[PDB]
C-alpha cells in the first residue's frame, strides 16, 4: 500500500459518567488486524490502550476493549468513568508509513446553559500605540458551535477575527470564548459602530451585544 | 478468529489453515488441521490429496559445483481428503467444524501430526551469488485433484502453503555457564587460571550477553589481549555429519595482565543481523517467502539423545581467549591462546499471537 | 658445453 | 525501571538544525525499536522516524526523509534525530516511542516530549492592556473584567489577580499565534458588582523567560 | 653468451609482467583466504593447501627472478654474490619449487580423498592433521634441497680468477654426484608430482562424469597446465647435466639460452597462473577476490 488513511467517524464525542461509549475506524484497505489504539490526557504523552486490533495491553481497565468486523475497527468504553476524558487515536502498522488517526475527544456532557456575551472596548493606551482590538467574551456555553459576528458599521467583518476557546471547566463542565478583532491605526476612527453577533445553538434567540465609540 | 487460505490458480481447490507456525513443544508437535473446499461437480471421479512435507536443501562440502544441493525429504505425508473412503472418525478440530460450517458441505477436513525429533524451520543465509531456493529445512502442505498419487502433480490444480515448525524459550531456566581453564606453560610453574562465566542459561534475541572474565596469571608470562566471541554452530547431518560454525558477535578487549596479577571484567555482547549480513551459510530462523528473520534460535533436543536423523541442530556458544606473547626463540608473536567455551540458549519467549507483526514498507 | 648448469 | 527522556528541543530559525536525544533507560537498543512521533499543536500524532538497529534498518516520513536522519549509539543506549533544513510546519511536540523488536510493532513507551519550535521571531516583552467594565453594555449582575496580554514571542507567559487573592471564575484563554509570529492571549474574570468601585483589580504578568513584568489595573469607567 | 639485444627486452620486460601478475594475484588469494565471513565445516581443509600453493607461488616470484634476471639472463660472466649468496639462493629456488610441487600434489590428494571417498578424509584428515602436514612438507621441502646447498659454490671457470671474464653460479662438485642431484631433483619435482596430479585429477573426472563453472572440465586444464610448464624447465636441468663434452656449436649455445629463457618464462607462468584458476573455478571466491583486487494467501475468519 503506497499510503492508508485512517478515518475515525465520532470527530467529537459527548458522553456522561457512566454511560458506554464506541470510537470506530475505517482503514483505506485491509490493514489485517496490526491496529493500535492510544489515549492522551491533555499534555501528556500518548498511552497505548489495545493492539492487534483486540488485545487488552497489561495495566489497561477492562472497560476499554477492541474488535474487528472488516476493513473498520471499533473502541468501546463500558462504563467510563471521569477520567476517561482524553482523545483516542487509532494506529495500523502494518507498513512501514504507520498512520494514526485523526482522534476522538470524549467530553464529559451535562445540562446546557445559556451563554452570557460582553463588550470590553479597547484601551485608551491600545490607540496611543496605533492598534486597536476589540474583543467578545462568551462565558459557560456547553455544546460549542458558537458563531461571532461583528457588523462594523453594518458590514460582515470576516477573516481578521481571532478566537480560542478554553478546555472544559473543572468544576462547572462548561465553555468559555474570546474572540479578538484587531485593528489597523486609522481602522478604529472610520467605522463607529461594534457589534457582537453571537449564533450560539444553546439558546432561543440569537444575542447581539453592540457597542459605539465614546460609550463607556 | 482469522484463518488463511489460498485457492488453486484455476480456483477449483481451496485450502484453509488456522495457524502457519505450529509449535513444537518436544513431547509433541501442534497438529496441521485444516480443511480443503473442493468442487466435486469438477473433479469427475477424481480423488483430492493433501501432502505435508519436511524438505532439507544443502550440499555437501559445498564448493564451486553443488552436486548433492538439490533436495531431500526428510518427511512426507498424504491424506486422501475429497472421498471419506478410510472413513476417518479422527475428532474434528473446532476450527475445522467452523470452516466446515461456514463453507458447506464440499468442505472437507485433513489434519496431521508431525512426528517429533523433526528439524524445526531453519534457513541458511544465501550468499552474493547463490542463486535458487534457499538451504535450509522448509515445510509445506500442498493438496492437489489427482486420480492416484503417482499420477503427474498438474501445476493448476494444487495448493502450496508454507508452514513454519518453531520452538521457544523453556519456562525454567537453566544453570549459569561457567568454564574454567589451568595451563601450566613449559618451564614455569604456578600456572594461569581462567574463570569466564555467563550470567544466564537462556538469551533472547537482541538481549546482552554479559561475560564474566576472571583471569589470574601467576605464571611469569604476559597476556597480550583477551578475545571475546559469539559462534553459532550448525550440525548439518544431510550427507554426512558435517558441523560448522561462525562467530557472530565479537569484542577483542585490549586489557593487559602482568605477570603475579589478577584480573576482573565484565563484557557485554549480544549477537544481531545487522553486522552478519554477508555471512553466508549463517543460520537464520524459518521465512515465510523471502522476509527477513533473526539469527536462527536453539535446537532444542528432544529428551537430550532421542535420534540424530537428517536436519540443521543450531546451538551458541562463548568464546573467552587469551593470547599469551612469547619472545626469546620466537619474534614477539608467536602466542599462546588459553580459552574457554561457554554453551547458552537463545530463543524467543513463549508469545501470545502470530509472531509476524513487522511493519512492511 | 658452456651452460654454467644454467 | 522502563523510561525514554528527551532533551535537546528548544526554539531555533527556519532552516537551522537540532538534535534531538532520547536517554532511553531499562531496554536495550536490539531487543526494542526507536521511533520519534510529533504532535503539531492543536493536531493529531505523526509518525516521523524509526530505527531499527538489530537489522540495520532507518525509516522516514515521506515529509521529513532527506532532511530528517535517525542513528543511535549503542553503547549509551541513545537514539538521536538529527533534524535539518526545519521549515515553519516542523513545530511539534516530538516524542521518542519505543516498540518491541520480535513480534509487537505498537508504540507502548512514550517520552514526555520535547517542543521544538521552528520560527523567525525573536524573544520579546509583552505588553498589558486592560479591558475596561462596560458597566452599562453588560446585562448579567457580575460584570466581567480583564486584561489583554500582546505580542510576546516565546512560551507563555503566567497571569494572576490581585497575586491570586481573586478566585471568581478567572478565565485565561490559551495564547493564539497572530500572523506577525508573536503569541497572545486574554484572561478575563467574573466580579459581584458590590465591590466593583470599592476592591483592587490588579492583573500581574510573569515572563521571566523574556525578562519582563507589566501590570495594570482595571476599574469601571 | 650471444643473444638478441631485442629478444632480451622483450623477455625482461614480460617476466616483470608475470611478476607483478603473479605476486597481485596470490596477495590476493591470501588475502581473500585469510577473511571468514562464512560458516566453516569442521574438516574442511581445502583452503588450506590453497594458500600454501599462493604463499609458496609468491617465494617463488620474490626469491628466484630477481638473481634470475641479473647474473642469468641481463649479464652471465659477473655474480650478485660470492659462494653464501649463490648456493643460498640455488637452495632457496629449488626449496620454493619442492614446496609448489608437494602444495600441488597435496591439494590434489585432499580433492581426491574429499571427492572420492569422503569417509577416509573426515575419519583422518583433520584441520590439526593439515597444518602438521603442511608444516611437514615445508620443512621437508628444505631438506630435499639439502644437496643444493653443498653442490652450489663460486668458480672462475677460466685460467685464473684475476679477471672479471667469469665468475658466477656452477656446480664445483664431481659429475656423479651433480648427476645424482639433477635425477634426485627430476624424480622429486617432475615425474611423481606431476604422475601423482594427472593420475588423482583423471579418477577425479571419471568419477565425476558419472553425474554428468566448467565444472568436470577444469581438472582437464590444471593437469595439462603442470605438464606443458613444468617439463620444459625440468628437462633443462637434465639435457645440460647428463649431456656429455660433445656436439657444442654456438648455434647450439644460442639455442641453449633460449631454450632456457623460454622453460623459465613458462615456469613464471605456471607460478602465476593458479590465481587466475581459482578465480575462474570458483564463485563466492572470485567476487570476494575481485572485489579487492580489481494465487496469494488471503485471510478471513470462519
Ligand atoms: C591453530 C590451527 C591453525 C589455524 O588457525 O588455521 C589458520 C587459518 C584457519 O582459519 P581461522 O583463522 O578462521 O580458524 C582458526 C582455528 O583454526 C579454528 O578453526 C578456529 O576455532 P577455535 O577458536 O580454534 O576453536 C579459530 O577461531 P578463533 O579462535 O579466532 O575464534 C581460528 O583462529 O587459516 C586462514 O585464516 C587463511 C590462511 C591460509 C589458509
Ligand atoms: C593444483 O590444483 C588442483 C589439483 C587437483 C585438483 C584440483 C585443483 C584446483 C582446482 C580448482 N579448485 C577447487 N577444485 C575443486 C574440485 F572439486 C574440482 C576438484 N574443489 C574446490 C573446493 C573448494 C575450493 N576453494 C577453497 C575455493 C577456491 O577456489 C577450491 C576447489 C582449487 C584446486
Amino acid at each position: 500500500a503506497s499510503d492508508i488513511q485512517m478515518t475515525q467517524s465520532p470527530s467529537s464525542l459527548s458522553a456522561s459518567v457512566g454511560d458506554r461509549v464506541t470510537i470506530t475506524c475505517r482503514a483505506s484497505q485491509s490493514v489485517s488486524s496490526a491496529v493500535a489504539w492510544y489515549q492522551q490526557k491533555p499534555g501528556k504523552a500518548p498511552k497505548l490502550l489495545i493492539y492487534s486490533a483486540s488485545s487488552l495491553y497489561s495495566g489497561v481497565p477492562s472497560r476499554f476493549s477492541g474488535s474487528r468486523s472488516g476493513t473498520d475497527f471499533t473502541l468501546t468504553i463500558s462504563s467510563l468513568q471521569p477520567e476517561d476524558f482524553a482523545t483516542y487515536y487509532c494506529q495500523q502498522y502494518k507498513y512501514v508509513p504507520v498512520t494514526f488517526g485523526q482522534g476522538t475527544k470524549v467530553e464529559i456532557k451535562r445540562t446546557v446553559a445559556a451563554p452570557s456575551v460582553f463588550i470590553f472596548p479597547p484601551s485608551d493606551s491600545q490607540l496611543k500605540s496605533g492598534t486597536a482590538s476589540v474583543v467578545c467574551l462568551l462565558n459557560n456555553f456547553y455544546p460549542r458551535e458558537a458563531k461571532v459576528q461583528w457588523k462594523v458599521d453594518n458590514a460582515l467583518q470576516s477573516g481578521n477575527s481571532q478566537e480560542s476557546v478554553t478546555e472544559q471547566d473543572s468544576k462547572d463542565s462548561t465553555y468559555s470564548l474570546s474572540s479578538t478583532l484587531t485593528l489597523s491605526k486609522a481602522d478604529y476612527e472610520k467605522h463607529k459602530v461594534y457589534a457582537c453577533e453571537v449564533t450560539h445553538q444553546g439558546l432561543s434567540s440569537p444575542v447581539t451585544k453592540s457597542f459605539n465609540r465614546g460609550e463607556c | 478468529t482469522r484463518v488463511f487460505k489460498k485457492a488453486s490458480p484455476n480456483g477449483k481447490l481451496t485450502v484453509y489453515l488456522g495457524k502457519r507456525d505450529f509449535v513444537d513443544h518436544i513431547d509433541l508437535v501442534d497438529p496441521v488441521d485444516g480443511v480443503v473446499l473442493v468442487d466435486p461437480e469438477y473433479l469427475k471421479e477424481r480423488r483430492v490429496y493433501v501432502t505435508l512435507t519436511c524438505a532439507f536443501r544443502y550440499g555437501r562440502e559445498d564448493l564451486d559445483v553443488l552436486g548433492l544441493t538439490f533436495r531431500k525429504d526428510l518427511f512426507v505425508a498424504n491424506v486422501q481428503s475429497f472421498p471419506p473412503a478410510p472413513e476417518d472418525k479422527k475428532p474434528l478440530t473446532r476450527l475445522q467444524e467452523r470452516l466446515i460450517k461456514k463453507l458447506g458441505e464440499h468442505a472437507y477436513p485433513f489434519t496431521f501430526e508431525i512426528p517429533p525429533n523433526l528439524p524445526c524451520s531453519v534457513t541458511l543465509q544465501p550468499g552474493p551469488e547463490d542463486t535458487g531456493k534457499a538451504c535450509g529445512v522448509d515445510y509445506e502442505v500442498k493438496a492437489f485433484c489427482a486420480e492416484n498419487l503417482e499420477e503427474k502433480i498438474h501445476k493448476r490444480n494444487s495448493v502450496r502453503l508454507v508452514i513454519r515448525k518453531v520452538q521457544y524459550a523453556p519456562e525454567r531456566p537453566g544453570p549459569q555457564p561457567t568454564a574454567e581453564t589451568t595451563r601450566q606453560f613449559l618451564m614455569s610453574d604456578k600456572p594461569l587460571h581462567l574463570e569466564a562465566s555467563l550470567d544466564k542459561e537462556i538469551y533472547y534475541h537482541g538481549e546482552p550477553i554479559s561475560v564474566n572474565v576472571h583471569v589470574t596469571n601467576n605464571t611469569n608470562k604476559t597476556v597480550k589481549k583477551i578475545k571475546i566471541s559469539v559462534r553459532q554452530y550448525a550440525d548439518i547431518c544431510l550427507f554426512n555429519t558435517a558441523q560448522y560454525k561462525c562467530p557472530v558477535a565479537m569484542e577483542e578487549a585490549d586489557d593487559t595482565v602482568a605477570p603475579s596479577s589478577t584480573f576482573c571484567k565484565v563484557y557485554t555482547l549480544t549477537p544481531f543481523l545487522a553486522n552478519n549480513r554477508e555471512k553466508r551459510g549463517l543460520a537464520l530462523d524459518g521465512k515465510l517467502k523471502h522476509e527477513d528473520t533473526n539469527l536462527a534460535s536453539s535446537t532444542l533436543l528432544r529428551e537430550g539423545a532421542n535420534r540424530e536423523i537428517l536436519g540443521i541442530i543450531v546451538s551458541y556458544k562463548v568464546k573467552v581467549k587469551l593470547v599469551v606473547s612469547r619472545g626469546g626463540l620466537l619474534g614477539d608473536l608467536a602466542s599462546s591462546d588459553v580459552a574457554v567455551e561457554l554453551p547458552f540458549t537463545l530463543m524467543h519467549p513463549k508469545p501470545k499471537e502470530e509472531p509476524p507483526h513487522r511493519e512492511v514498507p | 658445453r658452456r651452460p654454467y648448469i644454467l | 525501571e522502563v523510561q525514554l527522556v528527551e532533551s535537546g528541543g528548544g526554539l531555533v530559525q527556519p532552516g537551522g538544525s537540532l538534535r534531538l536525544s532520547c536517554a532511553a533507560s531499562g531496554f536495550n537498543v536490539y531487543s526494542s525499536s526507536i521511533h520519534w512521533v510529533r504532535q503539531a499543536p492543536g493536531k493529531g500524532l505523526e509518525w516521523v522516524a524509526s530505527i531499527s538497529s538489530y537489522y540495520g534498518y532507518t525509516y522516514y516520513a515521506d515529509s521529513v526523509k532527506g532532511r530528517f536522519t535517525i542513528s543511535a549509539d549503542t553503547s549509551k543506549n541513545t537514539a538521536y534525530l538529527q533534524m535539518n533544513s526545519l521549515r515553519a510546519e516542523d513545530t511539534a511536540v516530538y516524542y521518542c516511542a519505543r516498540s518491541r523488536q520480535f513480534w509487537y510493532s505498537g508504540l507502548d513507551y512514550w517520552g514526555q516530549g520535547t517542543l521544538v519550535t521552528v520560527s523567525s521571531a525573536s524573544t520579546k516583552g509583552p505588553s498589558v492592556f486592560p479591558l475596561a467594565p462596560s458597566s452599562k453594555s453588560t446585562s448579567g449582575g457580575t460584570a466581567a473584567l480583564g486584561c489583554l496580554v500582546k505580542d510576546y514571542f516565546p512560551e507563555p507567559v503566567t497571569v494572576s489577580w490581585n497575586s491570586g487573592a481573586l478566585t471568581s471564575g478567572v478565565h485565561t484563554f490559551p495564547a493564539v499565534l497572530q500572523s506577525s509570529g508573536l503569541y497572545s492571549l486574554s484572561s478575563v474574570v467574573t466580579v459581584p458588582s458590590s465591590s466593583l468601585g470599592t476592591q483592587t483589580y490588579i492583573c500581574n504578568v510573569n515572563h521571566k523567560p523574556s525578562n519582563t513584568k507589566v501590570d495594570k489595573k482595571v476599574e469601571p469607567k | 653468451v650471444n643473444t638478441d639485444i631485442y629478444s632480451k627486452v622483450l623477455v625482461t620486460a614480460v617476466y616483470l609482467a608475470l611478476f607483478v601478475v603473479g605476486t597481485v594475484g596470490n596477495t590476493v588469494t591470501a588475502f581473500t583466504l585469510a577473511r571468514k565471513k562464512s560458516l566453516q565445516s569442521l574438516q574442511s581443509t581445502v583452503h588450506y593447501h590453497l594458500g600454501s600453493l599462493a604463499l609458496s607461488d609468491l617465494l617463488t616470484l620474490l626469491l628466484a627472478m630477481p638473481v634470475e634476471l641479473y647474473n642469468f639472463i641481463w649479464v652471465h660472466h659477473p655474480w650478485a654474490f660470492g659462494d653464501a649468496g649463490c648456493r643460498g639462493y640455488y637452495f632457496l629456488r629449488d626449496a620454493c619449487t619442492y614446496a609448489t610441487a608437494l602444495n600441488v600434489a597435496s591439494l590434489s590428494v585432499e580433492r581426491y580423498l574429499a571427492l572420492c571417498h569422503p569417509f577416509k578424509a573426515k575419519t583422518l584428515m583433520s584441520r590439526s592433521r593439515t597444518k602438521k602436514f603442511i608444516s611437514a612438507i615445508w620443512l621437508a621441502s628444505a631438506l630435499l634441497a639439502v644437496p643444493m646447498l653443498f653442490t652450489m659454490g663460486e668458480q672462475n671457470r677460466s685460467a685464473d680468477g684475476q679477471h672479471a671474464g667469469g665468475l658466477v653460479c656452477t656446480p664445483t662438485i664431481h659429475t656423479a654426484t651433480v648427476k645424482v642431484v639433477i635425477q634426485v631433483n627430476t624424480f622429486m619435482s617432475f615425474i611423481f608430482p606431476m604422475v601423482v596430479i594427472s593420475v588423482l585429477n583423471t579418477i577425479i573426472a571419471n568419477k565425476l562424469t558419472v553425474m554428468v563453472r566448467h565444472g568436470v572440465r577444469v581438472l582437464r586444464a590444471v593437469v595439462i597446465a603442470f605438464v606443458v610448464c613444468w617439463l620444459p624447465y625440468h628437462v633443462r636441468r637434465l639435457m645440460f647435466c647428463y649431456i656429455s663434452d660433445e656436439q657444442w656449436t654456438p648455434f647450439l649455445y644460442d639455442f641453449y639460452h633460449y631454450f632456457y629463457m623460454v622453460t623459465n618464462a613458462l615456469f613464471y607462468v605456471s607460478s602465476t597462473i593458479n590465481p587466475i584458476l581459482y578465480n575462474l573455478v570458483s564463485a563466492n571466491f572470485r567476487h570476494i577476490f575481485i572485489a579487492t583486487l580489481a494465487n496469494h494467501t488471503l485471510s478471513s475468519n470462519a
